[PDB]
């Protein structure tokens, strides 16, 4: 632990994003973090090349998801407008 | 701890 480095995307959704997500839990966290688990080809962040697989999520689209179960966090992000915030967080053990 | 796809 030495402060992660978080950072937010503004990227335009073509045709979908195509990625995959993990919800993991653990001490003192009354939320759950929406992880990166794989990236699909041809997908909004794959083309233009933003975020990667083992990677966590907190806010998506402008709207504090921290809390919520991965059907209500996925479909959320994939329930976005034209123009998508997506804020992921670089670390990895 | 699933694995979805957005």
């Amino acid at each position: 632990m030495k402060e992660p480095e978080i950072i937010t995307v503004t990227l335009k959704k073509q045709n979908g994003m195509g990625l995959s997500i993990v919800a993991a839990k653990g001490a003192g966290q009354d939320k759950l973090g929406i992880y990166v688990k794989s990236v699909v080809k041809g997908g909004a962040a794959d083309v233009d090349g933003r975020l990667a697989a083992g990677d966590q999520l907190l806010s998506v689209d402008g709207r504090s998801l921290v809390g919520l179960s991965q059907e209500r966090a996925a479909e959320l992000m994939t329930r976005t407008s034209s123009v998508v915030t997506l804020e992921v967080a670089k670390q990895g053990a | 701890l699933f694995s979805t796809e957005v």
